[PDB]
RNA sequence: GCCCUCGGCCGAUCGAAAGGGAGUCGGGUUCAGAUCCCCGAAUCCGGAGUGGCGGAGAUGGGCGCCGCGAGGCGUCCAGUG
RNA sequence: GGGGCUCUCGCUUCUGGCGCCAAGCGCCCGGCCGCGCGCCGGCCGGGCGCGACCCGCUCCGGGGACAGUGCCAGGUGGGG
């Protein structure tokens, strides 16, 4: 006595969707991740104008992985140089190569990173 | 008494151009699914065309009260699943090990189920009662039954529910079942059953043969021509006299 | 635009749920905006009224 | 998680570096880059569960009393500017 | 009085307003103290029905064994 129709639209009624419980991983394993932090990092630059960016700017310019972005690019940086960093500026040359302005922060010394990095 | 004056009806008007109009029942007026629409006017054309006996034949099912009484008795007889039908092979296997062997012990009696085993007893009159449900889907594998039935002179019934029979065989759906026989117990509630199947179904086969279906129009077209036939009527009647 | 007939946007009450129904009737002449205009059965006879 | 209730962009999607579309400007700097780098001033959007600080809401009247008065206690009534 | 009997078996027209997510009534189901004798004192919540009549086989209306479609037959056919 109460199985009532208050609209002439018949709608398809909701049914509850079962999620997968696969019985064997499509794969046996993840694989590892092939961008890691020293594939992010492939060498820096050492011209003129980069040397004009660690003693005028203390931004170090790196040569990196095209498929890095800024925040890949940051903590890269950040664990295998044991630096902080203000900022990350990218961009892709001419060449195809990605290069990557990435400017310190205020209490590290971009000179004194390059120094020990190998690239004065 | 204590009633708080602020209470008062607000009764709303459903007159047109007035409130909107309640949220009523509009099923008699909803946009189906196809599937739906197409099932209920398969139900409307087999009342409107006209429906060959054979066919039709199949609308006359058993009452309520005969349809109870012949599930109660076919009860008795269903075939054994096979649980205990593996009890019952295990059973004989150790019995056998240890050591009557064979002990045939009477093998009892039991519904034959399927259109195909029924119909092989009717033709070698060993059916004492042949029960065939008259929701078969594709109505070709018992348009023939009945008359067959007739032929052979085993008494045949119509029963409501090819489930009905399918439950009794532990299945979804079973189309005919057949009493062959019968226990020295159930053999008068059997002959209860018989006499008036065949009072139903063999005796007026011949008037059952006749009996057309269908041909019944829409109750707006019946209201319509009624209306017509009774607005002449109210001048014919003073008319005459 | 392509058409040397005014239209008129007429607003009704839409009678089963609580909203407002914008029609495009072509605009028989004398009707002005305001003016109300009656659709149905028991409608009266006037200029605009269907 | 399920149930009840409510729920028509009534049509996926694509389609503009001149249409719509929030919010960056001034100065300096290179051999070649800048409204993008540096310096200095802003600004938009998004986020904050444990709530970051303030301010608003919101903090007044009535009656009994104490108290010279001012000011205090109890109760009752307000209070989405 | 009034029934076979007819229209109604109706709630919207002077205004450039507003109008939904039920008021009301009835029947109940929980928790509270408690007359402490049960339909029984009163307080917080929840449900159903009438409000919003019943029944029914095509959503409603217009055509309709025609139109139309398939195959063949005759005519027309510098449009090709
Ligand atoms: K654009
Ligand atoms: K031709
Ligand atoms: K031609
Ligand atoms: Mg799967
Ligand atoms: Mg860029
Ligand atoms: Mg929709
Ligand atoms: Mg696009
Ligand atoms: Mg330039
Ligand atoms: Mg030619």
């Amino acid at each position: 006595k109460k199985k009532i129709r208050t609209s002439p639209t018949f709608r398809r009624p909701k049914t509850l969707r079962l999620r997968r419980q696969p019985k064997y991983p499509r794969k046996s394993a993840p694989r590892r991740n092939k961008l890691d932090h020293y594939a992010i990092i492939k060498f820096p630059l050492t011209t003129e104008s980069a040397m004009k960016k660690i003693e005028d700017n203390n931004t170090l310019v790196f040569i990196v992985d095209v498929k890095a972005n800024k925040h890949q690019i940051k903590q890269a940086v950040k664990k295998l140089y044991d630096i902080d960093v203000a900022k990350v500026n990218t961009l892709i040359r001419p060449d195809g190569e990605k290069k990557a302005y990435v400017r310190l922060a205020p209490d590290y010394d971009a000179l004194d990173v390059a120094n020990k990095i190998g690239i004065i | 008494k204590v009633v708080n004056p602020l209470f008062e009806k607000r009764p709303k008007n459903f007159g047109i151009g007035q409130d909107i109009q309640p949220k009523r029942d509009l099923t008699r007026f909803v946009k189906w699914p196809r599937y739906i629409r197409l099932q209920r006017q398969r139900a409307i054309l087999y009342k409107r065309l006209k429906v060959p006996p054979a066919i039709n034949q199949f609308t006359q099912a058993l009452d309520r009260q005969t349809a109870t009484q012949l599930l109660k008795l076919a009860h008795k007889y269903r075939p054994e699943t096979k649980q205990e039908k593996k009890q019952r092979l295990l059973a004989r296997a150790e019995k056998k090990a240890a050591g009557k062997g064979d002990v045939p012990t009477k093998r009892p009696p039991v519904l034959r189920a399927g259109v195909n085993t029924v119909t092989t007893l009717v033709e070698n009159k060993k059916a004492q009662l042949v029960v065939i449900a008259h929701d078969v889907d594709p109505i070709e594998l018992v348009v023939f039954l009945p008359a067959l039935c007739r032929k052979m002179g085993v008494p045949y019934c119509i029963i409501k529910g090819k489930a009905r029979l399918g439950r009794l065989v532990h299945r979804k759906t079973c189309t005919t079942v057949a009493f062959t026989q019968v226990n020295s117990e159930d053999k008068g509630a059997l002959a209860k059953l018989v006499e008036a199947i065949r009072t139903n179904y063999n005796d007026r086969y011949d008037e059952i043969r006749r009996h057309w279906g269908g041909n019944v129009l829409g109750p707006k077209s019946v209201a319509r021509i009624a209306k017509l036939e009774k607005a002449k009527a109210k001048e014919l009647a003073t008319k005459l006299g | 635009p392509g058409r040397g007939a005014p239209l008129a946007k007429v607003v009704f009450r839409d009678p089963y749920r609580f909203k407002k129904r914008t029609e495009l009737f072509i605009a028989a002449e004398g009707i002005h905006t305001g003016q109300f205009v009656y659709c149905g059965k028991k409608a009266q006879l006037n200029i605009g009224n269907v």
